């Protein structure tokens, strides 16, 4: 009808999604009430305007921000500077969601600058110099990959790399995130994600660590950080793709993890939170939403007939209509929520979410939904890597070439 | 700001 | 001695003491990527630590030089190795170092590495006297802080520090019931203490619960503390549980209490209840009041939550084809 409201968000009933307090305050339900308060802004702005609402991905100014933000940065990346491989990583991934390409001369100097970053020991480090660390070393292995190119491949050193994982490795099937360092599901996951790229996942390398990653779904459904941590969504799709990628994902219970994801979008925002009770944020639009593709091959693997045949179990609209209204900055990137300001591993996220939320795909069936202008859509990303599917294709396929380390 | 690692 | 913030702080090239080394600055290479243009303090103070790895110098300058290097970028890692491989050497005083500790995680409570640092430090001293009040002091400031919370748990854990959590779990309760942190911390203290099988503690949380659902009906953390603890010997198991909640549906309704009986329902039917179908009905009308009317965020959720539970509890379920 012509007084149909297409948007989600912008319908009249929408406005039953507010929070109810009960009368009874407390600085979670005060603070959640002040962004629903600044959401709500964004989604009348339009109305109060008198224009009607179109939602664009800013593409162009997107795309300034990450081409020059992959050579340069300000010191404001200064907190970030052992993390270069994943600006790397962040920027390249954003560039490949938008389907901009990556030149010869950038793909070479990136593979040159993370050799530089690679450890003689395996592993690569934040930036020249430092030690090697597991998040990193995903970062830089996602990035090469995304590159693609034969340079790009064999830049990682697979002996060196396969060492550097068993030197972190726990008797208790867990791995430290470096030498001296902590230990959380983060470590499973980049271990995990690496190895399995790279074909050098030995019998016994992951001894243990399902088991390990079951131990961090707690009463929630969700995963934690560690066993008995409360369950979060970034330890979570750790969690659970790590165990996709181990062929173990029965481990869990997957019935509770299911309720317990679908329940972190935010009936009002229509964006994911990390936590129960914790507040939307931009970001979590990929480790959440994240989980749906992986519990959706997982469950479909066990013959689950009720499955959809055409969407995630979430609600793909909504998450792309907080996206978009309300995760841009004007200037080119993406961010946390209104009032935030950009930064590229938000772009590189909320990008991820937004492809993810846009595509669906379960074997011969595919369903796309593109909020806005059609020109919104993005490439699709793998729920596990969160690189292009076919640069996962890609990068397996050739190192199932080379053997195991050893043998 | 979110960090990771 | 002079930090990095005092109006007199003079770059570590200018400082006399430090003539001998030449500074070793970053090798980018010859056409960088994600080049960051530091400020001069920063890239200073990082062209002198990388001279002191390089040549593993290890002394009370090159000590010094890390607090420096971290006040820059508290998330560099390598610099806390080294700095770890210092207080070893040089045999720093520990607990001075908890007291460096301490300030640095209060600036900047939400890193991976301060919080490993002090782990490593109570360990290393065998004594976690000071680490409930330290983390209290944290969580009162941020009473979410995960690696607050996390640090907090391996603390209890490994020294067996659970007498007085609950009583803490309670006032943090009291402060904001709606803290998602603090439902956990309970289910972490009762499950390693008691356990949830003495039917005395299990009643008493249920108690608990209802009573604070009821106080505050739209409260999620609440609901799936409740189904958290019972979900495991199955909602069936507990006949009174329904017949209550459909008690709270007129005056504290919301679609946690919507969606619960349908988990109880669910359940039911798993477990071969008495009237299969009538309970499936008020199931599938529940799912549906959610997914088009009451919690439609969820609707692709609910729809398939529908569609299982028709899919094998329906009186046709268990026919053969043929008939
Ligand atoms: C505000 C958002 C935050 C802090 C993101 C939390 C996410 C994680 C922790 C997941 C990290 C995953 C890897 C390092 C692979
Ligand atoms: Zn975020």
């Amino acid at each position: 009808p012509v007084w149909s409201e297409p948007l989600y968000s912008l319908r009249p009933e929408h406005a039953r999604e507010r929070l109810q307090d009960d009368s009874v305050e407390t600085v979670t339900s005060i603070e959640q009430a002040k962004v629903e308060e600044k959401i709500q802004e964004v989604f009348s702005s339009y109305k109060f305007n008198h224009l009607v609402p179109r939602l664009v991905l800013q593409r162009e100014k997107h795309f300034h921000y990450l081409k020059r933000g992959l050579r340069q940065l300000t010191d404001a990346y200064e907190c970030l500077d052992a993390s270069r491989p994943w600006l790397c990583y962040w920027i390249l991934h954003s560039l490949e969601l938008l389907d901009e390409p990556i030149p010869q001369i950038v793909a070479t100097d990136v593979c040159q600058f993370l050799e530089l970053c690679q450890s003689p020991d395996g592993g690569f480090g934040g930036g020249p110099g430092q030690y090697p660390h597991l998040a990193p070393t995903y970062a830089a292995v996602n990035a090469l990959c995304i590159i693609g190119t034969e340079e790009a491949y064999n830049v990682i050193n697979r002996e060196k790399l396969l060492q550097y994982l068993y030197s972190l490795k726990q008797p208790d099937g867990s791995f430290l995130m470096h030498v001296g360092g902590e230990v959380d599901v983060r470590s499973a996951y980049c271990a995990a994600s690496v190895a399995s790229l790279t074909n050098i996942i030995t019998p016994d390398l992951f001894e243990g660590t399902a088991e390990w990653i079951a131990r961090c779904q707690n009463w929630e459904g969700g995963i934690g950080g560690v066993p008995g941590m409360e369950a979060h969504g970034g330890y979570t799709f750790c969690g659970l793709a790590a165990l996709v990628i181990l062929k173990k994902e029965r481990s869990l219970n997957l019935k509770s993890l299911l309720q317990w994801v679908t329940s972190r979008q935010m009936r009002f925002e229509g964006g994911f939170q990390g936590r129960c009770n914790k507040l939307v944020d931009g970001c979590y639009s990929f480790w959440q939403a994240g989980l749906l593709p992986l519990l959706h091959r997982a469950l479909h693997a066990q013959g689950d007939p009720a499955l959809s045949m055409s969407h995630w179990m979430f609600h793909q609209q909504a998450l792309q209509e907080y996206i978009l209204m309300c995760c841009q900055c004007p200037a080119g990137g993406l961010l946390d929520k209104p009032g935030k300001s950009r930064d590229f591993y938000h772009t590189c996220y909320c990008l991820s979410g937004l492809s993810i939320a846009q595509h669906f795909g379960s074997g011969a069936m595919l369903h796309d939904v593109v909020m806005g202008v059609p020109e919104n859509v993005l490439q699709p990303t793998h729920p596990v890597y969160n690189i292009g599917p076919d640069k996962v294709i890609q990068a397996t396929t050739h190192f199932l070439q080379k053997p195991v380390p050893g043998f | 700001k979110c960090v990771i690692m | 001695f002079l930090s990095l913030d005092s109006p007199t702080y003079v770059l570590y090239r200018d400082r006399a003491e430090w003539a001998d080394i030449d500074p070793v600055p970053q090798n980018d290479g010859p056409s960088p990527v994600v080049q960051i243009i530091y400020s001069e303090k920063f890239r200073d103070v990082y062209d002198y630590f990388r001279a002191v790895l390089q040549r593993d110098e290890r002394s009370e300058r090159a000590f010094k030089l890390t607090r420096d290097a971290i006040e820059l970028n508290a998330a560099n890692y390598t610099v806390w190795h080294f700095r770890r491989v210092l207080l070893r050497s040089l045999q720093k005083d520990l607990q001075e170092e908890m007291n460096y500790i301490i300030a640095i995680i209060e600036e900047q409570p939400k890193n991976y590495q301060v919080w490993h640092h002090r782990r490593v430090l109570v360990e290393w001293l065998k004594d976690p006297s000071q680490e409930l009040e330290f983390i209290a002091d944290i969580l009162n400031q941020d009473a979410k802080n995960y690696h607050a919370w996390q640090h907090r748990q391996w603390v209890i854990q490994e020294f067996r520090l659970w007498d007085n959590e609950l009583q803490y779990v309670d006032q943090l309760l009291k402060e904001d019931v709606r803290n998602n942190s603090v439902w956990n911390q309970r289910h972490f203290v009762i499950s390693n203490t008691t356990g949830y099988s003495d039917r005395a503690v299990l009643e008493r949380e249920v108690q608990y619960t209802l009573e604070m659902i009821k106080l505050v009906p739209h409260n999620e953390s609440a609901w799936n503390y409740l189904k958290g603890i019972l979900q495991d010997r199955g909602l069936s198991r507990y006949p009174n549980l329904l017949n209550q909640l459909l008690d709270l549906q007129p005056s504290h309704s919301s679609p946690y209490l919507i969606a619960f009986l349908v988990d109880i329902y669910e359940d039911m039917l798993e477990n071969q209840c008495d009237n299969k179908e009538d309970i499936l009905n008020k199931a599938l009308e529940l799912c549906e009041i959610l997914a088009k009317e009451k919690d439609t965020i969820r609707k692709e959720y609910w729809r398939y939550i529908g569609r299982s539970l028709q899919s094998k509890h329906s009186r046709e379920s268990d026919i053969p084809a043929s008939v």
